[PDB]
């Protein structure tokens, strides 16, 4: 007794449209299931027992379809506070499995980023470490691109991203890479470059700066 | 009326054991299931756990057996997961929900399943302590700058207590202060970088104080973020 | 009443039904008719009507209906896809529900196979999920397949109890049987009228009678083969029938 199901994952519309979410149910038919809602930050909801028949408060603007082995969740009309995951239970068995979630995201026009790069503190290469920063600041599409190179040479493996939640006044993303190095390797080359590719960028941007030119 | 409270969960080294606490309040706790459910940050749901009204029929899933086990009091309408032989892994946060509808559990079907009024986190890390933060002011630089604006900020990282405060101006500037969630290094520490963007004409004329309060210890630092040299 | 996976039948037969009685007594809070609209089912007649009776949950009435799909219509009570009658369901809180919980109305939760349409399945066997056999005894993938509702009084609506009543009206090949009820008027003596006496269609001034009809026959004909005198149903006396004035 293994199940799962399945999601097309990590959707975007805009106000006021229709979204569906499809949780096609593994072999060994069920019997309706659930829909649930989590805005980040806080703990999950209940919006709609197994196959439809939502329950209280929700404002109704939620639907399901329960046919064996496919569900079908259909959101209508869109509302700008209703931006959440949703992972759907499966249960009638010892292992109650989950969906995988769905991430929703608004329409926003094509935004660059502001890319900035920042070398270590003086203070950091005492410790004997250097932290290489890069800032890439508002922009819609997050699927944006860090390339470090170091004398020209792309970095694989000693950097790490982190992104914001989407902007509630203009619904951008900002996004900062830390390359880490030793202070000793760091010593060792000149110029540290940051190579920002995006779709508001015709060809990408290099900001770079010199080790040790003030 | 129907609400959940949690408590019990905290920084453990792995190998160690461990007991939770799920309560009830409002309605009949002996008559409804209670489950048991977690994430891993970042990732989607699992079903953890479950018993009936006090019936012992467990059914637990993979892996979690022999490692995890339930129990629930009836007579003061709280619930204890108690784990042991810990992974390094199994950190994460975590609920519990009641059911009204299984199986060979609790009789009779009454009402919707997991109604989800839980919270509570638990880590499992080896930094034990709370590695105090290091900080670096990120000056504002013309490779930061274009045109009318440039950016600035403060780099505080290396500290395990997750979490951790950066403000800008004792709670002044709330334009472009943007804090980058924190990550985990392979050193086991946490790190973060948080940063503002300000009117080109004014690199240096302002003050921009990053003030770093670190809760879990009493760690307060002001640093100042000025052109760089 | 019945429970659902035992659902009970009851062959309703030669009789006079009222249909109105039902249609309008708006304690019902579904009504739904199918193969026929509900007023014209008191100016009908059937072969046979059966009614089956049984208790599911609030929410579950609507899988009572031709082509449905759920716990109830796979394997408790299957409508053919072509039914013909009607479905009338009320709330029955204060009867079916009671404190601590009325563990005696179950259902059936797993079976092999859908139901055939009328079908009924009132075994016991412990269903076996997984490929390992079971051997009668419970266990992983060995589970009894009969739940209970266990309603108690202080439950959100759909979940508390509702009572079914599928009522189908079947015609096989028979002479006739059941069905709607008739409506006399008046009698009106001594005036060129136009009547029906169940079946005889004419017109003329109707009068009371002295011949003496035998003891089963109906009414009176003449040479020449004229009908000329009825015999009335709510009464039972002798009438003649006189042409109308023409001339
Ligand atoms: C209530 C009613 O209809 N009563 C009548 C009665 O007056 C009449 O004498 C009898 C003749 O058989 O039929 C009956
Ligand atoms: C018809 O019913 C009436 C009462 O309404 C009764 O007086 C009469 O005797 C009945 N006649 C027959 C043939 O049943």
């Amino acid at each position: 007794d293994i199940q799962m199901t399945q999601s097309p994952s990590s959707l975007s519309a805009s106000v006021g449209d229709r979204v569906t979410i499809t949780c096609q149910a593994s072999q060994d038919i069920s019997n309706y299931l659930n829909w649930y809602q989590q805005k980040p930050g806080k703990a999950p909801k209940l919006l709609i027992y197994d196959a439809s028949n939502l329950e209280t408060g929700v404002p109704s603007r939620f639907s399901g379809s329960g046919s064996g082995t496919d569900f079908t969740f259909t959101i209508s009309s869109l509302q700008p506070e209703d931006i959440a995951t949703y992972y759907c239970q499966q249960y009638d068995n010892l292992p109650y499995t989950f969906g995988q979630g769905t991430k929703l995201e608004i329409k926003r026009t094509v935004a660059a980023p502001s890319v900035f790069i920042f070398p270590p503190s003086d203070e950091q290469l005492k410790s004997g470490t250097a932290s290489v920063v890069c800032l890439l600041n508002n922009f819609y599409p997050r699927e944006a691109k860090v390339q470090w190179k170091v004398d020209n040479a792309l970095q694989s493996g000693n950097s790490q991203e982190s992104v914001t939640e989407q902007d509630s006044k203009d619904s951008t993303y900002s996004l900062s890479s830390t390359l880490t190095l030793s202070k000793a390797d760091y010593e060792k080359h000149k110029v540290y470059a940051c190579e920002v590719t995006h779709q508001g960028l015709s060809s990408p941007v290099t900001k770079s700066f010199n080790r040790g030119e003030c | 009326q129907v609400q959940l409270v949690e408590s019990g969960g905290g920084v453990v080294q792995p190998g160690r054991s461990l007991r939770l606490s799920c309560a009830a309040s409002g309605f009949t706790f002996s008559s409804y299931a209670m489950h048991w459910v977690r994430q891993a940050p970042g990732k989607g749901l699992e079903w953890v756990a479950v018993i009936s009204y006090d019936g012992s029929n467990k059914y637990y899933a993979d892996s979690v057996k022999g490692r995890f086990t339930i129990s629930r009091d009836n007579s003061k309408n709280t619930l204890y997961l108690q784990m042991n032989s810990l992974r390094a892994e199994d950190t994460a946060v975590y609920y519990c929900a009641r059911d009204g509808q299984a199986i060979t559990m609790v009789q009779g079907v009454i009402g919707p399943p997991f109604d989800y009024w839980g919270q509570g986190t638990l880590v499992t890390v080896s930094s034990a302590s709370t590695k105090g933060p290091s900080v670096f002011p990120l000056a504002p630089s013309s490779k930061s700058t274009s045109g009318g604006t440039a950016a600035l900020g403060c780099l505080v990282k290396d500290y395990f207590p997750e979490p951790v405060t950066v403000s800008w101006n004792s709670g002044a500037l709330t334009s472009g202060v943007h804090t980058f969630p924190a990550v985990l290094q392979s050193s086991g520490l946490y790190s973060l970088s948080s940063v503002v963007t300000v009117p080109s004409s004014s690199l240096g004329t302002q003050t921009y104080i990053c003030n770093v309060n670190h809760k879990p210890s009493n760690t307060k630092v002001d640093k100042k973020v000025e052109p760089k040299s | 009443f019945a429970s659902v996976y035992a659902w009970n039948r009851k062959r309703i037969s030669n009789c006079v039904a009222d249909y109105s009685v039902l249609y309008n007594s708006a304690s019902f809070s579904t009504f739904k008719c199918y193969g026929v609209s509900p007023t014209k089912l008191n100016d009908l007649c059937f072969t046979n009507v059966y009614a089956d009776s049984f208790v599911i949950r609030g929410d579950e009435v609507r899988q009572i209906a031709p082509g449905q799909t759920g716990k109830i219509a796979d394997y408790n009570y299957k409508l053919p896809d072509d039914f013909t009658g009607c479905v009338i369901a009320w709330n029955s809180n204060n009867l079916d529900s009671k404190v601590g919980g009325n563990y005696n109305y179950l259902y059936r939760l797993f079976r092999k196979s859908n139901l055939k349409p009328f079908e009924r399945d009132i075994s016991t066997e412990i269903y076996q999920a997984g490929s390992t056999p079971c051997n009668g005894v419970e266990g992983f993938n060995c589970y009894f397949p009969l739940q209970s509702y266990g309603f108690q009084p202080t439950n959100g609506v759909g979940y508390q109890p509702y009572r079914v009543v599928v009522l189908s009206f079947e015609l096989l090949h028979a002479p006739a049987t059941v069905c709607g009820p008739k409506k006399s008027t008046n009698l009106v003596k001594n005036k060129c009228v136009n009547f029906n006496f169940n079946g005889l269609t004419g017109t003329g001034v109707l009068t009371e009678s002295n011949k003496k009809f035998l003891p089963f026959q109906q009414f009176g004909r003449d040479i020449a083969d004229t009908t000329d005198a009825v015999r009335d149903p709510q009464t039972l006396e002798i009438l003649d029938i006189t042409p109308c004035s023409f001339g």
